RNA sequence: GUGAAAUUCUUGGACCGGCGCAAGACGGACCAGAGCGAAAGCAUUUGCCAAGAAUGUUUUCAUUAAUCAAGAACGAAAGUCGGAGGUUCGAAGACGAUCAGAUACCGUCGUAGUUCCGACCAUAAACGAUGCCGACCGGCGAUGCGGCGGCGUUAUUCCCAUGACCCGCCGGGCAGCUUCCGGGAAACCAAAGUCUUUGGGUUCCGGGGGGAGUAUGGUUGCAAAGCUGAAACUUAAAGGAAUUGACGG
């Protein structure tokens, strides 16, 4: 008869120290009765939140997952769980009379996380170009993709998860791919389209606390 | 009486083209034959763009766009008035119709 | 043009025409004197070389065969041979 | 009490409104930021009894108004929006209830965050229903 | 609405303008009086309908040419339009913008090396074609 | 009659005739 | 879910939202009057295996070539047999709709199949409804590949190449626009032209409409059927392209 929303109590959500904004928002969950522990109820919750809401003056077409791993008091401590491009940005990316190049790699972080990296790029038409189509030959696409794989993995396997996140928040990788690929075929709208988690390193509580601390 | 030189499809050097499904009736239509209308719609209609912008917490937000590419069989295209019958001479003009933007 | 002088075409369109479609066939290729760096002798390299020609005395390679014409390495001076 | 948190007056609280506005139905479903906890879910089917106007703008706006008073009742001021059509191999544009539910929610005292399309887009789906000759009508 | 003149009244009005131009003037009533004897019109309604369109036409032709024709109107308007008579011709330019290729053509003609001419900087970029395809 | 269905009807008649000849 | 419905699933938590897992399909958008292949056909990344056109060639053989009865390889889909797998879709079938009836079109399930391996079959509006090789006969702008030239912009570096464009040329392609080349019954076709001014070489193949791709014989196939293939009889038209009208849910 009585509603259970009285039995639901609210918590707050806290971001890792990669970002200048710390509070994502608020959740709700039932109280802990019997075997139903509210702590494990909050764990495993992902929060698709805009990067612009995480930073101060960055772009709003990126989104982070930020799954929770530890809860203490009214704080749900989250860690980076994946990044993706917004649907309207991806749809605007695809144009006719050009070539799309996609690459997917598996990179193991020095910290221990396993990451599947998705990166997309598009060919570019020059300012003085008169030809309607800017197409790249198959070997050019293959060399662009091979360069994309190699200089994506060479900077991500060389540093821990913390350094990976703080370097993809402006997508400095996409700028490096874009700069390196110009000698083969110029590209303009190069971004790391997506990145997802595959393995997690045994859930060290101290690593989360230092990631939210000093 | 061959009505069209291209037989109503853009296939010149191919033998076979994989089909698609009409987004209105799910007719199996060859891809090079179907009518492709790639629409860029506003997420919110022009009557409610004000109400969403007023209620937006952000001081300056840009309403997104729906990017849907639509594939039509010629029967659904004609029934939905996407394409119309034309004269014998008018059928040979391949320029897209004007947008009438001003 | 009905009265084109087929017998005496000017050299520019003959050079423009395909080699077999010329009035009399003439190969586009030619032989050229190539001086490899750090030597004294002169070796002949086909302008449309298909093999890597090697300066005998000097170690560096001369031409890398490509699609149409030989790819002379930097510093290799070449002179034509009687046009 | 008040079924909400201890948020300050100036600070706003963000929910997530999944609008599965397909043809023949208009789901309005406000959850929390994680999505695992729902606040209220009202649909045009539960607001009308004619069974043909379940995606109609009138039923969708009634659902939007009803979910709005529940969100305000439980203490929700701002609301992200995730519009969704049928998806899959079927149609990709949202039905007629998406627009009326959007306007009605805004005009019923609610704030709007970021709007995103979450229609399921297959890379390449299974065979669509209808046969190779389609729905002959 | 509904005041469009038939081809009957229009052509009759044009014809009497062709033959009788000096006899007619800007006044409607005078034009309808001369219409009585320069032409026979069995209807009074047609008479002043024709005369009405005559005054409308002659008002227009008092300051321009129309699809009607007068042999005088041809000759004095060709005597007029003498010229703007500029003090000098527009083609006697002191310096002429000449491409270097054009000067090469002129010296092939042998009429090159004229102090009136001066060569200009050739354009560089060779991008003259419009971008093919829609936009 | 549609030629395809006339063909199909013809196949039925041929199969009936083969049945009768096998019977004899 | 539909035009409206209904069958069907649903307080046993359906649908919806979230985190995951499994399965078998399918490779969107990029994707084009673009590429390749003898056609059928071929679209996620990377590697291996052979193969191929075109371009380049002052390399080699020296007529080794073109088309082809007999014969042979491949050959969409559906179908057959055997073994796996069966997500979706879906012949048959059932039910619910609709209708005067509705063995249907619409909806819910759903068998065979759709998927893979092997073995058959050899058929499509297998279409460009258009044989192959060769020669000649207009113009123009593109596009794919290769090659050759040239103002310039860009990539990095210290110069060239070398890539991205830009302006051309050559050859081989997919095509396009235009033309009183010419043809044709015209529609139209730079081939369907170079045809009473009739002969470049060579295959297949038609002879008014039906009967009829039927009967019979032979041969192939597990079958379904495929290949080859008449006659009696019947008929004054059947057809093609354009024109005008009339009509159109
Ligand atoms: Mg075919
Ligand atoms: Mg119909
Ligand atoms: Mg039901
Ligand atoms: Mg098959
Ligand atoms: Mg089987
Ligand atoms: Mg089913
Ligand atoms: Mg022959
Ligand atoms: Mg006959
Ligand atoms: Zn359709």
């Amino acid at each position: 008869v009585v509603d259970p929303f009285s039995k639901k109590d609210w918590y707050d959500v806290k971001a890792p120290a990669m970002f200048n904004i710390r509070n994502i928002g608020k959740t709700l969950v039932t109280r802990t009765q019997g075997t139903k522990i509210a702590s494990d109820g909050l764990k495993g919750r992902v929060f698709e939140v805009s990067l612009a809401d995480l930073q101060n003056d960055e772009v709003a077409f990126r989104k982070f997952k930020l799954i929770t791993e530890d809860v203490q008091g009214k704080n749900c401590l989250t860690n980076f769980h994946g990044m993706d491009l917004t649907r309207d940005k991806m749809c605007s990316m695809v144009k006719k009379w050009q070539t799309m190049i996609e690459a997917h790699v598996d990179v193991k972080t020095t910290d221990g996380y396993l990451l599947r990296l998705f990166c997309v790029g598009f060919t570019k038409k020059r300012n003085n170009q008169i030809r309607k189509t800017s197409y790249a030959q198959h070997q050019q696409v293959r060399q662009i993709r091979k360069k994309m794989m190699e200089i994506m993995t060479r900077e991500v396997q060389t540093n821990d998860l913390k350094e990976v996140v703080n370097k993809l928040i402006p997508d400095s990788i996409g700028k490096d791919i874009e700069k390196a690929c110009q000698s083969i075929y110029p590209l303009h709208d190069v971004f790391v389209r997506k990145v997802k988690m595959l393995k997690k390193p045994k859930f060290e509580l101290g690593k989360l606390m230092e990631l939210h601390g000093e | 009486t061959k009505k069209r030189r291209n037989n109503g499809r853009a296939k010149k050097g191919r033998g076979h083209v994989q089909p698609i499904r009409c987004t209105n009736c799910a007719r199996c239509v060859p891809k090079d034959k179907a009518i492709k209308k790639f629409v860029i719609r506003n997420i919110v209609e022009a009557a409610a763009v004000r109400d969403i912008s007023e209620a937006s917490v952000f001081d300056a937000y840009v309403l997104p766009k729906l990017y849907v590419k639509l594939h039509y069989c010629v029967s659904c295209a004609i029934h939905s008035k996407v394409v119309r019958n034309r004269s014998r001479e008018a059928r040979k003009d391949r320029t897209p119709p004007p947008r009438f933007r001003p | 043009p009905l009265a084109k002088d087929l017998l005496h075409p000017s050299p520019e369109e003959e050079k423009r025409k395909h080699k077999k479609k010329r009035l009399v066939q003439s190969p586009n290729s030619y032989f050229m004197d190539v001086k490899c760096p750090g030597c004294y002798k002169i070796t002949t390299v086909f302008s449309h070389a298909q093999t890597v020609v090697l300066c005998v005395g000097c170690s560096t390679v001369l031409c890398q065969p490509t699609g149409g014409k030989a790819r002379l390495t930097e510093g290799c001076s070449f002179r034509r041979k009687q046009h | 009490i008040s079924l909400g948190p201890q948020v300050a007056e100036g600070e706003n609280v963000f929910g997530v409104c999944h609008i599965f506005a397909s043809f023949n139905d208009t789901f309005v479903h406000v959850t929390d930021l994680s999505g695992k906890e729902t606040i209220c879910r009202v649909t045009g089917g539960m607001k009308v009894k004619a069974d043909r106007d379940e995606s109609s703008p009138y039923a969708a706006m009634l659902a939007a108004q009803d979910v709005a008073q529940r969100c305000k009742e439980l203490g929700i001021t701002a609301l992200h929006i995730k519009l969704r059509a049928t998806g899959g191999n079927r149609t990709k544009t949202p039905g007629p209830g998406a627009q009326s539910a959007l306007r009605a929610l805004a005009r019923s005292g609610m704030k709007i965050g970021r709007i995103e399309d979450v229609t399921p887009i297959p890379s390449d789906s299974t065979r669509r229903k209808g046969g190779r000759r389609g729905r002959r009508l | 609405m509904g005041r469009v003149r038939t081809k009957t009244v229009k052509k009759a009005a044009r014809v009497i303008i062709e033959k009788y131009y000096t006899r007619l003037g800007n006044d409607f009533h005078t034009n309808k009086r001369v219409c009585e004897e320069i032409a026979i019109i069995p209807s009074k309604k047609l008479r002043n309908k024709i005369a009405g369109y005559v005054t409308h036409l002659m008002k227009r032709i008092q300051r321009g040419p129309v699809r009607g024709i007068s042999i005088k109107l041809q000759e004095e308007e060709r005597e007029r339009r003498d010229n703007y008579v500029p003090e000098v011709s527009a083609l006697d330019q002191e310096i002429i913008e000449v491409d270097p290729d054009t000067k090469e053509m002129l010296k092939l003609l042998d009429f090159g090396s004229l102090s009136n001419l001066q060569v200009t900087q050739p354009t560089v970029g060779m991008n003259f074609k419009t971008p093919r395809g829609p936009v | 009659m549609r030629a395809k269905w006339r063909k199909k009807r013809m196949r039925r008649l041929k199969r009936k005739r083969r049945k009768m000849r096998q019977r004899s």
